[PDB]
DNA sequence: GTCCCTGTTCGGGCGCCG
DNA sequence: GGGCGGCGCCCGAACAGGGACTG
């Protein structure tokens, strides 16, 4: 039937009217499906016949539902969606099975014709006009309108509110019309409560047909198979083509990202790099050797069987993190040693220049937020980084950075800083004064150094910038110096970059500089204000100009 | 009620709610159940397009709901000098008094907020306010007359006590002994049924190193620091100290200071004691607060409105530490000082990654207000400039 | 000011759910 | 074959803020 719930008042955007789009041709099979659906809905009062007093229209069509032979009726409401007021969505995220707790009894049920049971604002019905190749208008929520998900979710919450009040210890995970219902009752009392809930929904016009009433495990829910003590992800079929287009790569990367929630070790960076600057989806992208190897490793790890467990709130949450190359990290969240709640990846490249301690801190932040969402608390961390390494980093780093309660794990590759700048100048190390200049008109530049031991060198550069010439001068000093070197620089840009101790950069010049720095034994980098006559920065400035 | 409007050409807040822990969500559910049963708030739906984040804080097992009205306050239509000189100043939460005045009906849609659920078991539950909400700019303004009528007798019987109101707090300053100050505060708490020490706050000046032996590196660092400082104090001179660095010398070479350089350094030490000239507080501009982490639990901060025209400079010196917690505490201290001095909160340039701060800052907040802030990839040079 | 560099946000494609 | 909303991922475009530079 139709819910006797009150309607949600909606309005068009100011100064706009309803859509007047013309119906496009449809297949006779789609036409028959639509006429059957529409006769049924018109009998029940969910759609109403209209006349010439309705000047609006919007095209309709139908798709095959997930069920065998059922058709879903859709309306291309893109125009009305443009004209319609904004809403605040109430779906704040997706529930995850690792956040479920052990329940004695579980039921999964689904509301039949969910949208078509919630009434629509009368004043708005005018704008939902369509024509089946007979014209109708919607008295209920249509599928294709942008305001339907939020209105249905809010109405569902209002409907479930009295039952949740009366039954606070029955847990109802309410995704749009799918309801997971868990209780600590024996199976008979649980079924009695389920009948109470079904009668409550039916009182509010929401049927729960038996064909979608799951009463025994494994429960199919949100793309998972829920067992009493374990949960698995419904199987992921990754494409196995020989030619790869951009759309195929996007599909494969999406499937791998979806898989990484329970399969450890998934990597997508080399496959994602194939999508730089590509014009359209049909563009064929030949796989890189690195992308080939990454795909092979993912395919191999996807062959093993894996499952998750449910959350016990009387025990600790533990997130353990592992590092791979290319700025990629995996993590497992568990409570018992080899019983994962879930897994995940982290591969974001934050900034032009970074190191592994920064990326570990960022992964910790991401995992912390995800855990706050799923379980409402922060986990204890196991990290492949010495306490002394982190002590050094956060002692010498100018930014506020903090990792929550954590302990060291002995699994390589350990996170380490690859070089250390000195706090004091080095006795016995030659002193390089470096500088670079660039002409903003011709883009020609020079970089170079003088030394307290009489050496000077100047390199000419084309198609360069001031910052680039400063970095080149530092690089030249690193090239032409011994294992220990004092460098006085002009540029707080280059100084700020190097002081952060990057091991990875998108700049090739900064990568060469990093290589040199790792090769050295002691490096001291000092700064002086430019153009102040401070020797021997004065000499370098005169030279590179 | 009084009609309240937004600023011309401005819409309401549309800020998404951030994840909350289980204890905060439970505290908010209980508080909102009580507020709804008392008529203070009402459930709303998605046809209201506005939203403002909400969370909770636990002070001293009693939780307090805190709504982040920064955007709404910023979009809403538009001071005792002796308070900063009082011996003791107590902060009193008087926000509950706002729940007795109804809110303009057409304005209520802008105060919407959403309570989330653990693991997204349930869509966000949305409410709007029916009364003057705590943390909104309009609440003290609209309640001002009632507050003055309440506080008139206590001010009359105590003319030497300074009571100032910021958004949800009364700052009560007295010069008498502790123990009697608490007695007067208790008397005022009795009257409201109808611990700071500002005279000890100190300024952290810029100081130059004192050595018996100076290397080329020491003098280069000193010259850089003085060249920066001369942007604030034009009396700083660097010529004679820079003279000692002519040529291409080794950083560890020892340079003896001439009489000229010694006199110049002494003059510069003296100049850094005088206060900055021509620094006038602009009520129409924002207070900018910069913070630098100096390490070992040390933090420096400057409050200014124009570059190099510092209104104040100071430090926060804590002693297995937590950088984020110390930074939030320093932010709250600086904001309290700014409220006491100028009656306004500053906009903070925070030396921290955005995600770190937004992940952990609500775990250490204890104030009823929230200042504006932004995040900075700070330069180590300015960090060296304010070192101690 | 302009030019360069870096960081944020938002919108596009895909994936998952209904 | 398409329409809708949420979340996720990654990438490019637009925009903001700050530093160095010319003459
Ligand atoms: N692809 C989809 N687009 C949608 O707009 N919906 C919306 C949001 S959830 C709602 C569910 O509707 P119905 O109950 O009519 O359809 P259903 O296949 O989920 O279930 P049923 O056939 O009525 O038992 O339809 C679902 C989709 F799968
Ligand atoms: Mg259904
Ligand atoms: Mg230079």
């Amino acid at each position: 039937p139709i819910s006797p719930i009150e309607t949600v008042p909606v309005k068009l955007k100011p100064g706009m009217d309803g859509p007047k789009v013309k119906q496009w041709p449809l297949t006779e099979e789609k036409i028959k499906a639509l006429v059957e659906i529409c006769t049924e809905m018109e009998k029940e009062g969910k759609i109403s016949k209209i006349g010439p007093e309705n000047p609006y229209n919007t095209p309709v069509f139908a798709i095959k539902k997930k069920d065998s032979t059922k058709w879903r009726k859709l309306v291309d409401f893109r125009e009305l969606n443009k004209r319609t007021q904004d809403f605040w969505e109430v779906q704040l995220g997706i529930p995850h099975p690792a956040g479920l707790k052990k329940k004695k009894s579980v039921t999964v049920l689904d509301v039949g014709d969910a949208y078509f049971s919630v009434p629509l604002d009368e004043d708005f019905r005018k704008y939902t006009a369509f024509t089946i190749p007979i014209r109708y208008q919607y008295n209920v929520l249509p599928q294709g309108w942008k305001g339907s998900p939020a209105i249905f979710q809010s109405s569902m919450t209002k409907i479930l509110e009295p039952f949740r009040k009366q039954n606070p210890d029955i847990v109802i995970y309410q995704y749009m019309d799918d309801l997971y219902v868990g209780s600590d009752l024996e199976i008979g009392q649980h079924r009695t409560k389920i009948e109470e809930l079904r009668q409550h929904l039916l009182r509010w016009g929401l049927t729960t047909p038996d064909k979608k009433h799951q009463k025994e495990p494994p429960f199919l829910w949100m793309g998972y198979e829920l067992h009493p003590d374990k949960w698995t992800v419904q199987p992921i079929v990754l494409p196995e083509k020989d030619s790869w287009t951009v759309n195929d790569i996007c599909k494969l990367v999406g499937k791998l990202n979806w898989a990484s929630q329970i399969y450890p070790g998934i990597k997508v960076r080399q496959l994602s790099k194939l999508l730089r600057g590509t014009k359209a989806l049909t563009e064929v992208i030949p796989l890189t050797e690195e992308a080939e190897l990454e795909l092979a490793e993912n395919r191999e790890i996807l062959k093993e069987p894996v499952h998750g467990v449910y959350y016990d709130p009387s025990k600790d949450l533990i997130a353990e993190i592992q590092k791979q190359g290319q700025g990629q990290w995996t993590y497992q969240i568990y409570q018992e040693p080899f019983k994962n709640l879930k897994t995940g990846k982290y591969a974001r490249m934050r900034g032009a220049h970074t190191n592994d301690v920064k990326q570990l801190t960022e992964a910790v932040q991401k995992i912390t937020t995800e855990s706050i969402v799923i379980w409402g608390k922060t986990p204890k961390f196991k990290l492949p980084i010495q306490k002394e390494t982190w002590e050094t980093w956060w002692t010498e780093y100018w930014q506020a950075t903090w990792i929550p309660e954590w302990e060291f794990v002995n699994t390589p590759p350990l996170v380490k800083l690859w070089y250390q700048l000195e706090k004091e100048p080095i006795v016995g190390a030659e002193t390089f004064y470096v500088d670079g200049a660039a002409n903003r008109e011709t883009k020609l530049g020079k970089a170079g150094y003088v030394t307290n031991r009489g050496r000077q060198k100047v390199v000419t550069l084309t198609d360069t910038t001031n910052q680039k010439t400063e970095l080149q001068a530092i690089y030249l000093a690193l090239q032409d110096s011994g294992l220990e070197v004092n460098i006085v620089t002009d540029s707080q840009y280059a100084l700020g970059i190097i002081q952060a101790q990057p091991d990875q950069s998108e700049s090739e010049l900064v990568n060469q500089i990093i290589e040199q720095l790792i090769k050295k034994e002691k490096v001291y980098l000092a700064w002086v204000p430019a153009h102040k006559g401070i020797g021997g920065n004065e000499q370098v400035d005169k030279l590179v100009s | 009620t009084v009609p309240v409007k937004l600023k011309p050409g401005m819409d309401g807040p549309k800020v998404k709610q951030w994840p909350l822990t289980e204890e905060k969500i439970k505290a908010l559910v209980e508080i909102c159940t009580e507020m709804e049963k008392e008529g203070k708030i009402s459930k709303i739906g998605p046809e209201n397009p506005y939203n403002t984040p909400v969370f909770a804080i636990k002070k001293k097992t009693k939780w307090r709901k805190l709504v982040d009205f920064r955007e709404l306050n910023k979009r809403t239509q538009d001071h005792p000098a002796g308070l900063k000189k009082k011996k003791s100043v107590t902060v009193l939460d008087v926000g509950d008094a706002y729940f007795s005045v109804p809110l303009d009906e057409d304005f209520r849609k802008y105060t919407a907020f959403t309570i989330p659920s653990i693991n997204n078991e349930t869509p966000g539950i949305r409410y709007q306010y029916n009364v003057l909400p705590q943390g909104w700019k309009g609440s003290p303004a609209i309640f001002q007359s009632s507050m003055t009528k309440i506080l008139e007798p206590f001010r009359k019987q105590n003319p030497d006590i300074v009571i100032y109101q910021y958004m949800d707090d009364l700052y009560v300053g007295s010069d008498l002994e502790i123990g009697q100050h608490r007695t007067k505060i208790e008397e005022l708490r009795q009257h409201l049924l109808r611990e700071l020490h500002p005279d000890k706050w100190t300024v952290q000046p810029i100081v130059l190193p004192e050595k018996d032996s100076w290397t080329v590196n020491d003098i280069q660092k000193l010259v850089g620091k003085l060249n920066w400082a001369s942007q604030i104090y034009p009396g700083i001179k660097v010529r004679q100290l820079s003279k000692l660095l002519r040529g291409t010398k080794a950083l560890t070479e020892v340079i003896p200071l001439t009489e000229e350089a010694e006199l110049e350094l002494a003059e510069n030490r003296e100049i850094l004691k005088e206060p900055v000239h021509g620094v006038y507080y602009d009520p129409s501009k924002d207070l900018i607060a910069e913070i630098q982490k100096q390490g070992q639990g040390q933090w420096t901060y400057q409050i200014y409105q124009e570059p190099f025209k510092n209104l104040k400079t100071g430090k926060y010196a804590r002693m297995h530490t937590n950088d984020v917690k110390q930074l939030t505490e320093a932010v709250q201290k600086i904001t309290t000082e700014s409220i006491v001095i100028w009656g306004k909160t500053p906009k903070f340039k925070l030396p921290i990654q955005k995600e770190t701060w937004e992940t952990w800052w609500t775990e250490y907040w204890q104030a009823t207000w929230i200042p504006e802030w932004e995040f900075v990839n700070t330069p180590p040079l300015v960090k060296l400039w304010y070192q101690l």
